[PDB]
């Protein structure tokens, strides 16, 4: 049972140098082999560096060769992989992974099955973007709509840079017709989403909808009644 | 030297329906093709090994058969638990595991007209000079929605923001979301503003424009 | 030609020479991968030669190709290690030849040229075609014939070498065989 912890999310700039330590236990450190792979939000999974702790040989993508150095330290069982020249691109979640462990039934270091896999690293890359506190921007109700069965209300976070953001409607009451919406990186180098709730429009007149976000690194909880 | 090419991306089959995957590599690896499951937001998890046997803990007699280039991956049985996206790793000759590009799974069911909605800014945003207008689809089982902004009948490009919700897992649905990128300046030339969505559950094209909103 | 270094009774570090290079293959006969570098034996016998990667198939501990047959091979009692890796081209201290050489055809051609019987090469030997064979061979399928007199026993004796071509970077391949020892097991790794 081998079993793989990383580093928790990183945030930095462009140009600077990014170091994540995959930490393995549960399987003999010489015989297996550590693969780092990065999977760029909603895109095909890539892999960039593959390392082999014991013997320390080293062998990289071509797109990432010579901007990826990988040390891993057998008594510590510690790998780390340095990436310099960050760029936009780079932002994404990085996963370590060690083939199946040899010294019984194995000969080709990999073979049978291959890759465990860890809790992965979301590193962000913000030029000078540092933790901004969400701004709750209320959607106007204009009753543009001609649809009394449907009517649709939402809030929009905005302003704030860093990634994870947490919003109830109505303080978790209605948990059906709400499709929040997963937060865009855009030029001014910040995240933004909006969450947006259907409701019948008799409904709306009678009871207020009170849109709560929670923001982790900005430790702000703003309510906004619509 | 190496590339891969997966089967076509969006495979559409129902629960219980046979699933059938191919990717191709650049040349001939012939024994050496791993077959990866991976959760959206979560750890990739392995499958059939080699693509001639199967990982210990791994059910639903997940089948992998083929020699060189060509191999497959076929589910005799389709669960909700099995819809995950599937990549090919090429291992042996470890100078580059190339990942396959990817095919997503997704559940088939009748096309569904999506609602369309237009957000006109609040009063405060405009004073904060910010300026946005969002448009809202929803409940549209084709992921393919393509979205357009008119200014006095003008197609408007690099001025769309697009965001995507996994489907439901009750009622297997998908909602877009299109944002006017903010144009803090450049608001007061244009008077009106109207956002299009094309998908073969509308009859006709619909646009939702709103012109000196309030 | 495959070079052969032969090492008795000294301590090392295996891992000195694979972090150099960038490895792509490691396939252990009878044996873990790790098993031979941690536990330690009495005797180590190294190989480097001029092989192409893209060979792959061709270098098995079973194969038809024509390597096993003529150009190397392992012993198969004793456990064997074969390393496929690759220089960084960042030290200068190993230049590159002209082209890799392999002998496809080695056999006893009669008198006649008729009936024609193989000569299979054994393990820990040099084929009786590549002395022969110079160093290199210039053109695809070359085939040298020499003269046998009859002190040399007779009869025609034949060799052939094929072309394969090099890229950029330098392909190697490495021929590890590990011999037990009743106690002499003295080469290894408050």
């Amino acid at each position: 049972e081998v079993q793989l912890v990383q580093s928790g999310a990183e945030v930095k700039k462009p140009g600077s140098s990014v170091k994540v330590s995959c930490k393995a236990s549960g399987g003999t450190f010489s015989s297996y082999a550590i693969c780092w792979v990065r999977q760029a939000p909603g895109q095909g999974l890539e892999w960039m560096g593959g390392i082999i702790p014991f013997f320390g040989t080293v062998n990289y993508a071509q797109k990432f060769q010579g901007r990826v150095t990988i040390t891993a330290d057998e008594s510590t069982s510690t790998v780390y992989m340095e990436l310099s020249s960050l760029r936009s691109e780079d932002t994404a979640v990085y996963y370590c992974a060690n083939s199946y462990c040899s010294s019984t039934n194995c000969y080709r270091y990999y073979q049978n099955g291959l890759d465990v896999w860890g809790q992965g690293t979301t590193v962000t890359v913000s030029s000078a973007w540092s933790t901004k506190g969400p701004s709750v921007f209320p959607l106007a109700p204009s009753s543009k709509s001609t649809s009394g069965g449907t009517a649709a209300l939402g809030c929009l976070v905005k302003d704030y840079f860093p990634e994870p953001v947490t919003v109830s409607w109505n303080s978790g009451a209605l948990t059906s017709g709400v499709h929040t919406f997963p937060a865009v990186l855009q030029s001014s180098g910040l995240y933004s989403l909006s969450s947006v709730v259907t409701v019948p429009s008799s409904s709306l007149g009678t009871q207020t909808y009170i849109c709560n976000v929670n923001h982790k690194p900005s430790n702000t909880k703003v309510d906004k009644r619509v | 030297a190496i590339r891969m090419t997966q089967s076509p991306v969006t495979l559409s089959a129902s629960v219980g329906d046979r699933v059938t995957i191919t990717c191709r590599a650049s040349q001939s690896i012939s024994s050496w093709l791993a077959w990866y499951q991976q959760k959206p937001g979560k750890a990739p998890k392995l499958l059939i090994y080699k693509a001639s046997t199967l990982q210990s803990g791994v059910p639903s007699r997940f089948s992998g058969s083929g020699s060189g280039t060509e191999f497959t991956l076929t589910i005799s049985s389709l669960q909700p638990d099995d819809f995950a996206t599937y990549y090919c790793q090429q291992y042996d000759n470890y100078s580059q595991l190339t990942f396959g590009p990817g095919t997503k799974l997704e559940i088939k069911r009748t096309v569904a007209a999506p609602s369309v909605f237009i957000f006109p800014p609040s009063d405060e945003q405009l004073k904060s000079g910010t300026a946005s207008v969002v448009c809202l689809l929803n409940n549209f089982y084709p992921r393919e929605a393509k979205v357009q902004w008119k200014v006095d009948n003008a197609l408007q490009s690099g001025n769309s923001q697009e965001s995507v919700t996994e489907q439901d897992s009750k009622d297997s649905t998908y909602s877009l979301s299109s944002t006017l990128t903010l144009s803090k300046a450049d608001y007061e030339k244009h008077k009106v503003y109207a956002c299009e969505v094309t998908h073969q559950g509308l009859s006709s094209p619909v646009t939702k424009s709103f012109n000196r909103g309030e | 030609n495959f070079k052969r270094l032969v090492f008795t009774n000294c301590n090392y570090n295996l891992t000195k020479l694979l972090s150099l290079f960038s490895v792509n293959d490691f396939t252990c006969s009878q044996i873990s991968p790790a098993a031979i570098a941690s536990n330690c034996y009495s005797s180590l016998i190294l190989d480097y030669f001029s092989y192409p990667l893209s060979m792959k198939s061709d270098l098995s501990v079973s194969s038809a190709g024509p390597i096993s047959q003529f150009n190397y091979k392992q012993s198969f009692s004793n456990p064997t290690c074969l390393i496929l890796a690759t220089v960084p081209h960042n030290l200068t201290t190993i230049t590159k030849p002209l082209k890799y050489s392999y002998i496809n055809k080695c056999s006893r051609l009669l008198s006649d040229d008729r009936t024609e019987v193989p000569q299979l090469v054994n393990a820990n030997q040099y084929s009786p075609c590549v002395s022969i064979v110079p160093s290199t061979v210039w053109e695809d399928g070359d085939y040298y014939r020499k003269q046998l007199s009859p002190l040399e026993g007779g009869g025609w004796l034949v060799a052939s070498g094929s072309t394969v071509a090099m890229t950029e970077q330098l392909q190697m391949g490495f021929g590890i065989t590990v011999q037990y020892g009743t106690d002499t097991n003295s080469v290894c790794p408050i």
